[PDB]
Parts: structure tokens; C-alpha cells; sequence
């Protein structure tokens, strides 16, 4: 479970880049997920900006 | 607190991903035989009969 | 999708078109039958073993075009829109995407 | 235990394609995150090119 438990953590911290490339990609649908509820995003830059 | 220049790669060095390895297969599990069972222990009980 | 026989497929020598100079397909052409006795049929590559059927995938002619494609079970080289010679999958050093979980 | 490593086998093999994706997209960041080390990178074809 140590190994599961690092293996998780490796997988997130690999999958954050899938996850800038998707956040630049579909930025709302990204944010909306991230946050936890239904909001529109616009252009990050290098950071999100989000609107209920 | 770092920061990387990248130079305009060249063909000098080529790196592929890793084709989708083979998933290991679900074992074939304990082939159960059920049935009726008396387990027996020894008889460390004495042999008891009524004497006059 | 239709399976095409490896044998059943070759490679063009170069990606120049006569027609336009300058211009050249950015993925190698392939020339292919359909059966053992099918008549070869013009097209061009696609991704994983893919044959796209138009050569439609069309670039300006580029300096240094040293690029890699996949070919059955290994790659296949080309430099400046030309030919060079097949690959194993084991000629190139492989970096692993996966994440081990012993 | 071995439903979670074929699942996990299974999500390597199943996230590749995404990893493709991303490779296609952001070539620097992807290498630089299978690789290890931070270098970049310029998708030649069907095989990635990197330099430190």
C-alpha cells in the first residue's frame, strides 16, 4: 500500500503536465472539473482565471 | 527557485515512448471441490462399559 | 478499419513533388494492394501503421529534414525527404511513460 | 492486490495515447517529465528529439 500510495503520488505529479496541456486546450471544462463546480475560464496565461 | 535555457534541439539524440506493456493476467483460482466432510481425532477418550 | 498485409506494403523513395518544387508531403507516400494479387494502390502514411488513402498531407520543402516514422514492427529514417533504411523498435533508446508499481 | 496492478497496467496502457497527445502538444514539458530531467524537445516525426 506504500508502493500504491507513492505510485499515486508519481501519477499525479506525471499527469499535471497532461493536465496544463488539457487546462491550456479546453480551459473551461478544466477549471469547472479543478474547482469542483460548473465555472467558465479564460485565457490563464500562466494562471487560471475563472467566473462562477 | 531555478531556471533552464533550451537550445534548438537537434537529430543527435532520439528517445521513444514505451510500447503498451503486457497486462498480467488474472490467475486461475483455487479450483474448489466442494462436499460433506467428518473430521476424526484421536480417540484419547477411554472405552466406558457398566461392570458389577 | 481494413488490415493490409505488411508484405503487401512499400515505401516510396522520396516525399518531393515534381508537379510543385519546394513543396514536399510531410509523411511518407505508400504504395500498397489491398490482396496478394490486388493492384497497388497510391497513398500516403499515416499514424501507427495507418494508410491514409489521399496525399493530401502537403509542406514546404524544409532544410535539415531529418524525421522518423513508424513501419510495422520499427521505424523507418529519412533526411531531406529521402529514403535512408529501415529501424528495430530496440534501435532507439526508449524513455518509459509508465509509472512501475512493483 | 492483482486487480490493482492489472489495472494499473491497464492505465499506463490506456493513458499512452494521451502521453501521445500531449507529446504532440507540448513536446518540452513531455519529455522533460518522462525523461527526468529538464530538456527540450522537438517532435521529429513519430519519435521525439531532445537535448539537454
Amino acid at each position: 500500500l506504500g508502493r500504491v500510495a507513492i505510485a499515486w503520488c508519481e501519477l499525479q505529479n506525471h499527469e499535471l503536465t497532461l493536465w496544463n496541456e488539457a487546462r491550456k486546450l479546453n480551459p473551461n471544462a478544466i477549471a469547472s472539473v479543478t474547482v469542483g463546480r460548473r465555472v467558465s475560464a479564460r485565457m490563464l496565461g500562466d494562471v487560471m482565471a475563472v467566473s462562477t | 527557485a531555478n531556471f533552464y535555457v533550451c537550445p534548438p534541439p537537434t537529430g543527435a539524440t532520439v528517445v521513444q515512448f514505451e510500447q503498451p506493456r503486457r497486462c498480467p493476467t488474472r490467475p486461475e483460482g483455487q479450483n474448489y471441490t466442494e462436499g460433506i466432510a467428518v473430521v476424526f481425532k484421536e480417540n484419547i477418550a477411554p472405552y466406558k462399559f457398566k461392570a458389577t | 478499419c481494413v488490415p493490409v498485409a505488411a508484405d503487401n506494403v512499400i515505401v516510396q523513395n522520396s516525399m518531393r513533388i515534381s508537379s510543385r518544387p519546394g513543396a514536399c508531403y510531410s509523411r511518407p507516400l505508400v504504395s500498397f494492394r489491398y490482396e496478394d494479387q490486388g493492384p497497388l494502390v497510391e497513398g500516403q502514411l499515416g499514424e501507427n501503421n495507418e494508410l491514409r488513402l489521399t496525399r493530401d498531407a502537403i509542406e514546404p520543402c524544409t532544410v535539415g529534414h531529418r524525421r522518423y516514422f513508424t513501419f510495422g514492427g520499427g521505424y523507418v529514417y529519412f533526411e531531406e525527404y529521402a529514403y535512408s533504411h529501415q529501424l528495430s523498435r530496440a534501435d532507439i533508446t526508449t524513455v518509459s511513460t509508465f509509472i512501475d508499481l512493483n
